[PDB]
């Protein structure tokens, strides 16, 4: 699968 | 073929999640979740399934997920400008 992120839980 | 989309930093949150990234078969990434209430939902402009070629005139190309994510956020929080610019495209460009 695609890795995903949401950007606004980026530490 | 491609659309420079201008979101204000109108909320306290970017609210977008991407997939993909370099190395993957979604080399540049594409957006999978544009979430009420923040900055992006606030614009107008851009929808899931946009492919992020540009943030702030910086290619993606690259960039694996990890790297991409890191630069979007720090687009979002800094204090150099109210603003971060998308270059986006709904299908591919050339």
């Amino acid at each position: 699968g695609l890795p995903v992120t949401f950007i606004d839980e980026v530490d | 073929t491609s659309t420079l989309v201008r979101v204000r930093k109108s909320a306290a949150t970017l609210g977008i999640a991407i997939e993909g990234g370099a190395n993957t078969r979604q080399p540049l990434p594409r957006i999978v979740t544009i979430q009420r209430g923040g900055s992006a939902h606030n614009c107008g402009q851009l929808k899931v399934g946009h492919v992020i070629l540009e943030v702030n005139g910086q290619t993606l190309r690259g960039k694996e997920h990890k790297e991409a994510a890191r630069i979007i956020a720090e687009a979002f929080k800094t204090k150099e400008r109210d603003y971060i610019d998308f270059l986006v495209t709904e299908f591919n460009v050339m």
